[PDB]
Formats: C-alpha cells, structure tokens, sequence
DNA sequence: GCTCCTCTAGACTCGACCGC
DNA sequence: GCGGTCGAGTCTAGAGGAGCT
C-alpha cells in the first residue's frame, strides 16, 4: 500500500487522487493536510519555535503582512492584488480608449500590492524595533512562521519558518556554520533515518555563499531548508538613507550587521517526516513522540457503560489539563474488533492505547498498549498521567 | 651521449652525474658473471624484454669532499655531530658533587653549587645537561618541576603554577609557560621531556639536539616483541643477562647495576593532585634526582658502547635529526577535534536508536509464538510474568448539567485512587513484556530511566541476534562452552528452527558437510545444524566473545559478516560501527596531543607579512614524542603520528594528518621513497649474486616492474594466486622480512576463510618455491644474520646484543633477517637526513625537519625556497642511492631509482596532493572549509627547469 | 495614552501615523510588536484549547488564502493576477481595445481571490471530516487564520468555528455557543461588564448574535454568530445530496451550519485596553512575559550562572522568562520595576549575594507590588501552581 | 613462533532483606 | 515460612600498553 493512500485514509493528507500526486504535493497549491496532518504540522512548528526562539538567546517573534508594496522589478513573478471594483468601473463606466486601457494595465504593475514570496522582507522592516528592544546590541535575530506564495497559471502556498540572524561579518561564517549544524541536528532529532537528511553548499547568481538542507524522498532529494549569507545590501535597500539607524553595537563599536537567512519548509518537512516514519509487517507510522498528533487513545468495552464512560471522561479531563492529546475512541457509536482498532491507532501514530474495562471500577487497573512494542501493560489509573508526562519529557530532552 | 647502459640492458646513471659521483675509469664487467646472470634471467623468462630509456639528466652537483662518496658523508656527519659529541664527552668526564640537601622553592631555575647552596638563574647557561621533567597530570600538560645536572653544578626548576597560589590558569599553553633552556639535552625517553621546552616550539630552529638513552639501549641491547614477552614473563635464556626493558630501573640494573631503583608508590604526578605534590615536594625532588643520576650513569655506560657498536657518525647525526620533529598546526586543529567528537557522538546516538528500534520490532514475534521460527531470537527468554494483586442528537448541556457532569467525573476518578493500598508496595518491572526485553529497559523507579530499551548496547549477546548478523550466510549463535560462532544448516540428526536456517541459506546462495572452518563442534548439539566457531586471531582454541571486535572489520567489509533481515536499521548499525571505529579506538591519543600556540611576537617576520596570514588566527606546533629507536630495528615509534593511517571517505577523524598545516610564508616539501625495502633487498641480492644491478630475477623485476603497467612484484604476486593487492603486499613484505611457510598459511587462511589448511599449505609452498626469484637475496640475508657480529651493510651499525648468536645460539633468526632490511632502511633515513641538513646549511636554505613517517621525509621549508628544497631532496636521494650501491661494491646506479618520482610541495601532510580528504567529519573537503589549495608534484626534469639546474639563490 | 505605552514597550508597532484608531482597526499594517505577537499567540492558544481541546468533535482545518474565484460581481475581494501576463500583453503583439477589454474581463471571470471569511475553508473539508467522525452529527471545524477585507488591503486574524448541526437543534447550540464565548471573553478581562452581547439580523433574515467590547471610543464587534442553515452547504456541494447528509440518530439530514467567528487582533487590542503609576495588569494566562530575572551587588560570573540556571529551569518547564540579567545597562531598581510593570511581567526575581549565601531569591508580585523571599527550588512549583490556578 | 599487565564490560551465581 | 528481586563476587573476553607523566 502506498503511503499517500494511508495518510489520506487516516486524514494526514486531503484531496482528490489528482491532488495526491508528487507534483501536486510539492506545488502546495492546495490544502494537503487533514486534521491529523494539521496537528502534526502544528507540533513540528512548535518544536521549531521552541528550539529557535525559546532556548536561544535574543531571538524574538515578528509578524509580517501577506501583502507587500508594489514594485517595478524587471522579472518579479509575485502575483498582484487588483481591486475588481476598479476594473468593473473602468470597463463599464466611461468607455475609455485603448491607450487608457494600456495605461491601466501598466498601473496594475506599478501600484498593485504583491503576495510575499519569502519572509526575509518582513523581518527587515522590523529591524529598528528589535534594535530598540535589545538596546541596539548584537547579535539578535527575528523568527516568524507564516505562509509564502510561489508561482507555479496557479498560485502555490507553502508554510515557511524563517530565522533572520543579524551578526557582524567577522562572525558571519562561524554563525552560518553553527546554524547549519543546528538545523541539521534539529531535522535529524525526530528522524527514524537521520541519514536521509543531507546538506550541501550553494551559490546564488550574485555570488553569495550558503548551504541548503535536503531530504531523500523516494523520488529524489528536495530542498527542505536553505541558508544564505546575505551582506549589508538588504538592510541598505530596506532603509535607504542615514546609516546610523542601521548600525548595531558589536561590543564597543557600531557595525552594520550581516544578515543570515535561514528558511525552512514545514509543509515539505511534514511530508518528509511522514515518509521517514513509514518503513518503505504491521503498517505503522513511527512518528517521534514530540511530533505524533495523538498520544493517548481511550476505549470502553464490556460494560456497564455508564460508569466506564464516566471514568473515561474523568481520565480524559485529567489528561487534557496537563497538555496531552487524547483521542476519545469510547464515544464512537460503531464498535470494531480490538485488532482493527489497534491497527487504526498504529496507522494514526498513536503513542499509547488505554482500555478501561469493567474491572477498572474495582481496582483501578487499565490495559496500556504501546505503539513501539505492541505490548499490553496493566497500569493503575492514578499512575497513568505521571507515566505519560515522564515519557513525553524523556522523549523531548 | 649522456646515456649509459648495463650488460643486462638496464639504463644506468648518466655520464655527467656518474663522473661526479663514482669518478671515471670504472671496471669492465666479468664475462662469467654476465653469462650466469643472462642464463638465470633466461630461465625465468626475464631476458630480452623491451625497456623504454628515460631522458638523460645532467646536473652540477656540489663539491663532494674526500675521495669517495663515503668520505664525503663521513665528513658531513662529523661536522654535524662535533659540537654535540664534545658536550657528550664533557658529560662523560664531568665530576659532580653529591645531591643538594634541601631544594629551593622560588620560581625559575636554581643553581646548586658546592655544599648545596641555592642560587637562582634565568637559564642553566650550560652546553650539556641531563633532563627529567615532572608534570602534574591532573592539573594539565604544563610541566610542574624539573631537575637537571650540569658538569659545573646541579640545577632545579619549578613552574609558576606549583609555586604561585594563583587560581586556575588558561587552558591554552604558551612558550612562556615552559622550561627555558650548541646544546645537548640527555635523558630517558627524552622525547617527552623535549615537549616541555620553550625554545623547541619556535618556528626558527635552535641548535639543540637530544640523545635518548632508551633509543641507545634499543640500539645496543634492545629486545624484540617475543624477547620482551619472555623477559616480562620470567621476571637458551643466556640473552636475558645482557638485555633489559625500556624502563629506567631495568636499564640501570643492566648497565650500572647496584641498588635497583624503586618507583615511588605515592604517584603524586601520575595519580595525585597539586596539593599532594606541594606537600611532598622534597621527596619528589629526591626521586627526580635519583632518576637523573641513574640516567647520567646509563649515558656514561652507553655512549662509548654505542659509538663502538655504531662507529659511523651518520647514524648518530640521523638519530639527532630524528628527534627534532616539528609538526605545525593552526586553529583548524581545534575545529577538527570538535567536528570529529560531535560526529562520533551523533553516530553513536543513531546506532543506539537503530538498536532500540530493532529491539522494539523484535517483540512482535511473541504473537502466535513466531519467535520459535526466528533463526536468531529462538533461544531468548519469551516468558511473560503475570500481574500481581494483593440515538438522535441530544441538545447542548446546560451550565448546571455540564458542571455536575464534570464534578461527578472528577469524583469518580478520585474514588479509584483509594485502591493504591491494594497494589503491592514493590511494583513489577514490565510484566507484559518478554523476559529478554525486561533486561534492556530500566525500571520506572530508576532516577535515570529512559523510554524503551535504553540499556541495549553493542557488546551484549542480543545485539547480534537483533541485527540478524550472518557469517557467509550462516546466522550467528553464542554457545557458553565455545563463545560465539555460526550455525550451518543441512544436518539430518525451545527447538532451533533448522528449517529456517536452511531457507535463509538457500536464499543467500541463490541471491549471491559442505563447509570448512573452526570445526563442527558436535558437543553443542543444535538439531539440524552444526556449530562452527568464528575464526579468532589468537587461534582455534580461543573463543570469540563479541562479533563487533576490531578484528572483524576486514571480515565484514569483504561482505561475509552481513546483517540479514531487518535491513532498515540492521546494516545501518554495522555501517555506523565501521565508520566510528578509528575515532573510538584513538580519540584519547589525538585529543591529548600537547598543542602549544606561539605568540605573534615570537613568530618570524615572514609569517606576519604574508597575504594568507590572518590576525585572528593562532599558529601552533605539536612536537611528536617519537622514540628515535623504539624497536630492535631502530625505527621511530609513535602510535598517533608515525602510522599508515590515511583519510578515508567512511572514517571519522581520519584526516588528522591533513591538519598539520604549514604556517604562512612556509610550505611543506616532502618525498616518498618508492619501494625502499624491496629495493634494498634487491640490491643486496644483486651484490651477493654477481655484483651488478639486475643480475638477480628479483632485482630485475624490481627495476623493470611498474605498478601502472602491471609488472610490479605486488601485482604479479596478486595475479599468481588471486588475492587483493594489499594482501599480496603484506604477503611479500612478510616474506622479505623472513616469514616462514606457517605465516603464509595463516595469512592465506585469514584473508580467505574458505581455504582449508591443506590448500593454504600447498599454495604457500608453491609461492615460496616460485632455484627461485629471491633465493640469492635471502641467502645474503641469512649470511648477514648468521655472522658473528651482524652489522648493517651500509653504515656498519651492530645488531642488538640480545640478538647476537653468542647469546641466542641458533634461535631468533626470523628476527635478525628482518632486522637486516629494516636497519638498512633506518641507515638510509639517516643518510637522507645528514645529506639534507648539509645541503640546507651549505646553500643557506631556510627549513627544518618536520616528520619521517615510514619511508617518507617531510621538511618545513620557506616557500621562496621550495624548489631549491626539491632539488636538494633529489640530490640527497641520488647521493643516498649511490652510497648504498657503493657500500655493496657497486660503483653505479640504475636511472630508474636515481631520482624521486614526485617531490610534493603542499600546505598539509596529506598522502597525495590530489586527494581532497573527504571524511564523515569533514565532508566538504580540505579546500572547501579550510583554504588548502592542491599542491604540486614535480619530477626531476620539472625541478631542474624551475631552478636553472643550481642550488644557489 | 495606551497606544504610546504599547508602542514604546513593543506591543504595538508602526509609525505614529499608523497608530490612529482607524489605522489600528483597519489592519492594513502589522500592528503588533514582539510582545504584542506573544500576547496574540497566547490568546490564540487559549481560544484553540477552549474551543477544540476541551470540546467534543471539534477538529483542526487548514485552508488556502485563495479561492477559485468567480465572476459574481458583488465580490469585492482583491484578485490574483499574474504580472507576467500583463507584461506579455503590454510588451509583445500589442493587442487592441477589444482584446484589452477581453483580457480585463478574463481577470474578473477566471482568477484567484483572497478570502474574506474562513467559512468557505471548512465547507470544502466538510466531507472528509464527516467521514472522520463516521458521519456522526454534530461536529465542528475550527481554524485560526488571516482574512483579507478591503478598506489597500486590511488583514485581520480570525478564529472561526463552523458548527454543523441538525436543523431542529440550531437555536440551542447557537445560544450555548453564545454563552460559552461570552464567558471565555469575560474570563481574561478584569472588567467583564465591558463585554456585552446584542442580537442582530442578517440581510436574508437569518438570526444571529454579536459580541462587543466597550472601547473608549465606542463598541466594536469582536465576535459574530450566525445561523446560516443549509444554503451554504448546498451552494458548495451541488448535485447529489447523499454525500452531504450527516446522521441524526436513525434519520439522515443535511446539517445546518453555524458560524462562530471572532477577530483575535481586535480581541488582543480589547484585552490591552482592558489591562490599562502605569501598570498593565494582563491576565496571567495571557501575559507574554511571566518571569523577570535580575542580579545585584555582584559577583558577575556566579550570579549569572545562578540566573542562567534558573532560566533553563523555567524554559524546560515551559514558562517564558525575560532575561533581564544579561542587560549591559545597570538601570535602577525602581526603573526596572516600572519597566516590568509596563511590560506586564507577572513575577520579578532578584538574585543577590544572599542567594549565593543561603539560596533565597526575592520574588515581586506585579498585582500586589510586594517583595517576598523564596527558595530557588520552590520557584518553579510556585509559578506552575500560580499559572494553573489562574487557568481555573 | 607469541608472555605480561590494568582495565571495562558483560553475564552467571549466590547470599539476603523483605513482603506476602 | 518461604520465595521474589537486589546487591556484590567472580569469571571471562576484549582492549591498551610493554616509555615518560
Ligand atoms: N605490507 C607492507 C607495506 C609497507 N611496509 C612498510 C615498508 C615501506 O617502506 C613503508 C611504506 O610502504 P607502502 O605500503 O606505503 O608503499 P610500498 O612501498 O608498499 O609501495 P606500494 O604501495 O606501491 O606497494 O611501509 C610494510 O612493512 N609492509
Ligand atoms: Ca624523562
Ligand atoms: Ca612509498
């Protein structure tokens, strides 16, 4: 069975079979994630945010608009925002001439806003605010997770996690190497096959040096993250005028920082992690415990159903208050055999399966099944939450 | 013309060089010898073969002093070794007052004259000294105290760390944090003591040389590995009274005797800390003085004997020049160390994760009792401990309804909490999981608990079963009576699934009683299978305990020790184990190298004013602790640097040699001798048979063979019986060293386990029997070894007293036949060093000796003198080859071995300039992330053009 | 002025010309600084938890920012036009008046369109999520995303829940959602009376409700509820009906659609206004900065290792901490306290020589403005307890 | 041909607190 | 009263060296 079909059945991917092809998945022109896929991507984005901001010094959140001011660049392919009302007016109000229509079409390429293709421009506009926040100290950084639009005609949407790192050029190379190593380690942390995450140096048309991470998809390698060593040109272009406001304190001296652009693709990263999980035997998605959308699954059988469901509802409330995702399989009206339920949970990358039987009302013991070992362990209810928290904490660090 | 030939049609040296080196006249070859050589070559089909002549070389060599080439080398060595032998003789004739009563405590050197009067001095201010350095191992590599003796008065020195009560110092060392000091510094294992000297790390060379009593002991009364083993076991045996180990106590007992030295049981430097060293300062100083006096007595009793057994001064000058090794390093060394360690840790983590995944996937065989059919996990404990006990859519709920539902759910959940008393106070450890999986997982009570099988490791007996390792298509099996092994299916005599073994072997044979090996071992009695042990290096009697040992890496690279089923993470773990073997086995030595970084002030003006220089960079030097004579063969021994390791695309940390980088303004000029030992054996055979190069079949093949075309000895040996080049090279080198037929048989069985003992014996006999190609070369080796005083046929260096026939009778012949060739090679190295130093001093070439690995020579020469250095290397090689021929009675030299094939000029110590040295630790390359352009390899013709055929600037 | 205080503390960003009430309410510029972004993220997390995690049969939905686009004129959403086409039109064959008219018509007839509401995003995923729940009604789809509305394009981040129900139980579910949303909005506000509700009627007569916050200039709609019926679902799924029928007990029915949509940018602005010596008393579950670490009287290395560990401690636990010890400027204690008050810091931690001596760290509470001593080992547990308490 | 050592690691064995 | 885990004790195979600290 193909992995894409399994993901579609278990709601990791969404769309028609025409949208489940490799080209359609890579394009990003359509919503390609179900609720489980959305939760997996949210977990991946939260891990990236924690690693790159929370545990890192002088990295701050930045918000940027999807629209950018219009530009007259020679070959910008970014789609333009045109008001339909203005077009309707022009075309059915005063009947202009051919030259007037030519001018109107020219104006659409001179004042119409454009959808952002990268998050680099958004972070640069907030450079002064972050300079003021850090008392003009260096090195600081800006991180943002958002949607970037890319031409494919059709428009493709891809979610980008971008870290813009400001640092003096004297440490630009060491910072670039450290960031490359850290990103490689972060991508290989949750990978069952870390050897499939590669790295290679690339050069742009302007001669700048940089790296580019890869993942070995079955069809071939795809760039899941790119690092660029951009000079001071970007900051100067974004702030044409006095240089005093652009300079940052490199200790006892004021230096214009060198911009490092670290750009990851979390949609392609989630696809890569879904491919890494499947072995490519029991069909099971061996997602990392920090990335599994569902960690605990509850079930009820051999009633009385009222007491068992009340106990399961109490356990669900207890687990949710501690930040554990639980799939309430007891509320399902249609019941299936435990073999099919176990197969479904394994295909959904559910870490643990909890079964609350009628014997639980007497001694409090529940049957705990693990995804990794497919072994059932009798554990007491009061000790389930602590075990799950300890397991998640150990799997995190 | 400039072309000279030989009666065997071998191109000889050109007239221009021949008249300068060997003079004019010569002697007409004898008709009988030429006829015998022609008949011998015709019998082997090595006569009349075509040979393309090489272009003639004309060069004006520098004035060779004396009549012959030998007198020139003697004069050079005597001029180089005069100011040091003068100091050595002064030490021999020195009279020294007894040890001082009370040592001083102030910083710096202290001079102790008569009656033990203390007097501080900045430096000893003496020509000759005997040295002994004590360093606090716990504190660091910086020396702590040092006691030295002089012909005038005693001296002592203590570091500022020992004296001053300051807090912890910086990690990086400086020349100002070392012992201050022509000059001669003597000691036991003086290579270690040399590394603690300030002036020894400057880029410019100071006139200081070191005599190591251990090297002289090995040259005089050294012990072989078997001799060392016998001497250690005991303490035909008449040689034990004249030989001793490299310890100072054993040497003192052997050469001076008297009251034997006793090692201090306190071991403050080895084991203690700074406080203990401070507390017992006087006793430590007394022990150091005892060691210094013992070394002085050893030197007094050794120097006349060493000069009598090694009368040629070239040997002494080379030994003095082998002890000044200087490996320059920069800030890239720290990078390399950090990258290698990080890669090693990452690969260990990945391998552990793969093993945990294999263990987790192995548990699924419990269902349906499928583990009984697994070829590997059938015998494990799969028991399981039992647990121990002591409608239409309703509408939305209202606020009261949801509140009461939540509170009653909470109360119902809290009611079950009272059942904690009903549970045993000692919880079970994973009763549901099988027995073997319980061991691999830490208990929940453990404060160091980790999820899954976190206790699994490579060294356990279940890892090979989880990885499904197979030996030539046979699953591995551990027998308590015989260790590890493998099961061969097909026998017709929990039960092991022999049908599964048969199916697996059928699959392996189709996709890629009938087996020979360590023995069927019917005592194990596994139904349907036989139990053949894994071949151990020590022998069939011994039993293996781990198939992941360092002795199985060649066996698994050949495709015999393969991971079978579970191929997702199975073979990946084996690949990771192969990748990190070198770093695992040698990270302690590499990371503990004593690196000292020079200040910018101490750097010469050339380095600071170079375009490649960087102000933020640090340039340092690693001084190898090379024992100039660490074996009976007098070859330098160093586990970290003096090895055959080279950068590999699948080894972590293999590029350590590439990290030795020349400083700006300087370049590393090197050259590797092409088949040095083979050529030495060939020329010995030629001088023994008929007195002319190429008379022997072995010499003719050595001179005319070419690796590329496929006529060399190693390629022909490999093609004769079908072996790999490296294995054939090992075979041929062992045979030349004197290995018997048993060594050949064991090598054939080890390289190809499919060979039986009888077939290996037959193949070894056929190879050794080839009236053969190397008979005369060997007869010569046996004659030299069996003489009354076996001396080198070039410099006349006498053999170790522990190997003379007067004390060993007819024993230890395989050692002496190897000693002849290896000591000839060492004398060749000595001649090379003497000639190189003479050429550098005469024509004012700025450079110094860097390192001598195996048959390679490296010199840190200024860049502006890189071609002059290459021409000097070519001239020295020509002179050494001509001297070797002259000492054997041959006043000529073949053109094919007269000059180097390529004199490397590179910024690092890589094996070849074309290599990029990509390794899991440095995947990009040397040039990509360090700035090391490829070097230039030049032949003699290219060197002549760029130097105008002269050495003067 | 609250706007200036939030701009100087990095809650609000932009030029002073963009700090006007109209500019703030339009959403045409990124109006939040890093502290404002963190506060908005905290509010979004609270909304997501309360509406999905603690709710039955509510699932995540990810939808594109562009819609297939159509000729329907009433549409005012900005369109997506490839600039390359226009360049080809203007720098090539050079067509005429009629061809330019045809090209302009094709832009409105067939081209992309920026979304104005998240309602259509969930309706496209209705079938897949219906199959996920085994067609068991009721179930809802929640999504927090940015929507574009013409004012220049204004961007507003909208949290929307599409609650599919049978027709009979529409009113009860709508009222339950209204009361739940009102309670959720009033939970984080110090002045719950400022939040209010008022019934409203759609153009097509569909009944609904709105939630307002009393800003100092007036009432602005922060959340709007509608009873859309089956019109939208049938519009999005023409043809067969059996593929959009949920299960209501034994009988099948096309579910009614309830639209629960709130603006989290305007909600963040309202909570900033409600939080307002200048002190911002943000709710502890919403405050962007909870822990402030400070040093005093030296020594430098040891105290920084102390504060550094107390920081990895609170970061591993999951508590956001402002590293006020790494600041090179040695500002006064009262200035630091005032700055932390302005930045809505929950608790301030002071590390002095006594901490090296005994191990006690002085803890200052923003609400009570009192200084108390506490051991290092008990700081994490106290912070976790305090956060848990506030969250309930 | 082929000793010794000190060492780490692993696994089998047996006495022994302690809870049932 | 008795057996269940647990903590050393020991036995053994691999590894590093046979120098100086
Ligand atoms: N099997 C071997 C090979 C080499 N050496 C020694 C003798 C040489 O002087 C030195 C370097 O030899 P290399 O193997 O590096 O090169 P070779 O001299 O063997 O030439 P080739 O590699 O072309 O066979 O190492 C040895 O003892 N045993
Ligand atoms: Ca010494
Ligand atoms: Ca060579």
């Amino acid at each position: 069975e193909a992995l894409v079909d399994l993901c579609r059945r278990r709601h990791f991917f969404s769309g028609t079979p025409q949208q489940l092809s490799t080209a359609a998945l890579l394009s990003g022109c359509h919503a390609r994630f179900g609720p489980l896929g959305v939760e997996l991507r949210k977990n991946l984005a939260s891990q990236w945010w924690s690693s790159m901001v929370v545990f890192r010094e002088q990295v701050f959140a930045v918000d940027s608009l999807h629209q950018e001011p219009g530009s007259s660049q020679p070959r910008d392919s970014a789609f333009r925002l045109v008001s339909p009302e203005s077009i309707r007016e022009i075309l059915q109000d005063r009947e202009p001439s051919k030259e007037q229509l030519v001018a109107f079409l020219e104006n659409l390429l001179k004042t119409s806003g454009k959808l952002r293709a990268t998050l680099l421009h958004g972070a640069l506009e907030h450079y002064v605010n972050c300079l003021d926040l850090v008392n003009r100290k260096l090195p600081f950084g800006l991180a943002q997770i958002g949607v970037c639009f890319h031409p494919v005609t059709r428009v493709g949407e891809k979610t980008e996690a971008s870290l813009v790192w400001f640092t003096p050029t004297r440490t630009s190379s060491q910072w670039l190497d450290f960031w490359l190593r850290h990103r490689l380690l972060w991508w290989r942390k949750f990978a069952m096959s870390p050897s499939n995450f590669s790295s290679a140096d690339c050069q742009d048309e302007l001669g700048r040096k940089g790296s580019k991470l890869y993942y070995s998809f079955p069809w071939g390698k795809e760039p899941i993250e790119t690092l660029w060593n951009l000079g001071d040109q970007e900051l100067l272009h974004t702030y044409p005028g006095n240089v005093s406001t652009i300079q940052g304190r490199d200790g006892r001296k004021n230096v214009v920082p060198c911009v490092l652009s670290v750009s990851g693709d979390v949609d392609l990263g989630t696809l890569a992690y879904l491919y890494d999980s499947f072995q490519l035997q029991r069909k099971v998605l061996k997602l990392h415990p920090c990335l599994a959308p569902i960690k605990v699954a509850l079930d009820v059988g051999k009633g009385p159903t009222v007491e068992l469901r009340q106990v399961c509802q109490g356990l669900l409330n207890e687990l949710l208050e501690n930040g554990i995702s639980v799939w309430p399989g007891y509320s399902e009206t249609v019941h299936s055999s435990l073999e099919q339920l176990h197969s479904k949970y394994d295909e959904m990358s559910v870490l643990f399966s909890v079964l609350v039987t009628e014997t639980t009302l007497e001694n409090g013991l529940i049957q705990l099944r693990s995804r990794d070992t497919t072994m059932k362990e009798m554990m007491h209810i009061s000790k389930l939450r602590d075990f799950l928290v300890k397991y998640l904490a150990s799997a995190s660090n | 013309g400039q072309l000279r030939l030989n009666p065997l049609l071998i191109q000889m040296l050109s007239r221009g060089l021949h008249e300068q080196i060997f003079g004019c006249g010569g002697e007409m070859p004898d008709e009988a010898a030429v006829q015998r050589s022609v008949e011998h070559l015709q019998k082997h089909g090595l006569w009349g073969q075509p040979a393309t002549p090489l272009p003639d070389v004309e060069l004006r060599l520098p004035r060779l002093f004396g009549g012959n080439l030998d007198q020139h080398f003697r004069l050079l060595a005597q001029k180089q070794s005069l100011p040091y032998l003068e100091a050595a003789a002064s030490l021999l004739e020195a009279q020294l007052p007894p040890e001082p009563k009370s040592w001083a405590w102030a910083e710096g050197w202290t001079r102790y004259g008569p009656e033990g009067e203390a007097e501080p001095v900045a430096i000893p201010e003496e020509r000759a000294l005997v040295f002994d350095v004590e360093v606090c191992l716990a504190e660091g590599t910086c020396p702590t105290l040092a006691v030295a003796i002089s012909p005038s008065a005693w001296y002592s020195w203590c570091s500022r760390r020992l004296v001053e009560e300051r807090y912890s110092w910086t990690s990086q060392l400086s020349p100002a944090d070392l012992i201050p000091l022509e000059q001669l510094v003597v000691g036991h294992n003086v290579s270690f003591d040399r590394a603690h000297i300030r002036e020894q790390y400057l880029i410019q060379d100071s006139r200081m040389r070191f005599l190591d009593t251990m090297s002289m002991h090995m040259a005089i009364s050294g012990l072989s590995s078997f001799q060392r083993s016998l001497w250690m076991g005991a303490k035909s045996w008449d040689w034990m009274d004249i030989s001793s180990a490299n310890n100072l106590a054993d040497v003192h007992n052997l050469y001076v005797g008297g009251p034997p030295l006793e090692k201090e049981p306190r071991e403050l430097f080895v084991k203690g800390s700074m406080r203990d060293i401070r507390e017992n300062f006087q006793d430590l100083m007394q022990y150091c003085a005892r060691d210094v006096w013992a070394t002085f007595e050893v030197f007094q009793q050794q120097l006349p004997l060493f000069l009598e057994r090694c009368p040629h001064p070239v040997t002494l000058a080379g030994m003095l020049e082998m002890g000044v090794s200087y490996l320059p390093v920069n800030q890239n060394w720290e990078r390399y160390l950090t990258e290698a360690q990080n890669t090693y840790e990452e690969l260990q983590r990945e391998m552990k994760k793969s093993l945990m995944d294999l263990a987790n996937d192995a548990c699924q065989l419990l269902s349906g009792e499928r583990y009984k059919e697994d070829p590997w996990l059938w015998d494990l404990e799969w028991d399981l401990q039992e647990f121990k006990q002591k409608q239409e859519d309703p509408g939305p709920p209202s606020e009261e309804e949801e509140l009461q539902r939540s509170v009653t759910a909470h109360n119902r959940l809290q009611q079950l909490r009272s059942t904690t008393d009903l549970l045993p106070k000692r919880p079970q450890h994973l009763p549901g999981h099988p027995g073997w999986y319980r061991k691999l997982c830490p208990r929940l009570d453990d404060p160091a608990w980790a999820p899954g099988p976190s206790l699994l490791s490579l060294q356990m007996r279940v890892t090979p079963k989880l990885m499904a390792l197979t030996w030539d298509g046979f699953p591995l099996h551990y027998s308590d009576s015989h260790g590890w092994g493998y099961l061969v299916p097909g026998r017709r005599d929990v039960t092991c699934p022999y049908r599964a073994i048969e199916s697996l072997y059928r699959k392996h044979c189709l996709e890629q009683t009938y087996h020979h090996g360590n023995g069927p071992y019917n005592d194990v009695n596994i139904p349907g299978c036989w139990f053949f042990k894994l071949p151990h290096k020590d022998g069939n009697n011994y039993n293996v305990g781990s198939p992941f040992a360092k002795d199985f890496l060649p066996k698994m690279e050949d495709g015999t020790l393969q991971a079978g089923p579970g191929g997702a993470s199975g073979p990946r773990a084996l690949e990771i184990n192969k990748m990190i073997s070198f770093w695992r086995n040698a990270h302690k030595r590499i990371s503990s190298q004593m690196v000292v970084w020079l200040p910018r002030s101490a750097l010469p003006r050339v380095v600071t004013r170079h375009p490649s220089f960087d102000e933020e960079g640090h340039y340092g030097a690693i001084l190898p602790q090379v024992v100039t004579a660490g074996t009976i063969t007098r070859r330098a021994v160093e586990p970290t640097w003096l090895t055959a390791s080279n950068a590999r695309p699948d080894r972590v940390g293999s590029e350590l040699k590439a990290m030795v980088q020349a400083p700006p303004g300087y370049v590393l000029v090197g050259a590797d001798v092409d088949s040095q030992e083979l050529w030495i054996a060939a020329v010995l055979g030629d001088a023994h048979f008929a007195g002319m190069h190429g008379c022997t079949a072995f010499g003719w093949m050595t001179l005319q063979g070419r690796k590329s075309r496929g006529t060399d000895l190693h390629s022909k040996t490999a093609a004769t019986v079908g072996i790999s080049r490296e294995h054939a090279k090992i075979f041929n080198y062992g045979r030349i060293y004197g290995a018997g037929q048993s060594f050949a048989e064991r090598l054939l069985m080890q390289f190809n386990h499919r060979l039986t003992r009888q077939e290996a014996a037959e193949k070894a006999q056929q190879m050794y029997a080839v009236g053969g190609t190397e008979s005369e070369m060997f007869n010569k080796l046996e004659s030299i070894a069996m003489s009354d005083t076996p001396r080198t046929p070039v410099l006349g260096c006498c053999i170790s007293r522990a190997l003379e026939p007067s004390v060993v009778q007819g024993e230890f012949i395989t050692s002496r036949v190897n000693w002849v060739v290896q000591s000839s090679a060492v004398d060749y190295l000595h001649l090379m060093l003497v000639a190189m130093k003479w050429l550098f001093e005469e024509f004012a070439i700025d450079g110094r000796f860097c390192i001598s690995i195996h048959d390679e020579v490296r010199y840190l020469v200024r860049e502006e003198d890189r071609y002059r250095a290459a021409l000097a290397l070519q001239i020295t090689n020509l002179l050494t080859r001509c001297m070797f021929a002259y000492k054997l009675g041959l006043n000529d030299l073949p053109q094919s071995v007269a000059f180097f094939s390529a004199v490397d000029i590179d910024q690092c110590l890589r094996k070849e300039v074309t290599m990029d040295c990509k390794t899991p630790s440095n995947p990009t390359g040397m040039e990509r992330r360090y700035g090391i352009p490829q070097g230039e390899a030049l032949d003699i013709y290219q060197i002549i053009e760029l130097t105008k055929g002269s050495l003067e600037k």
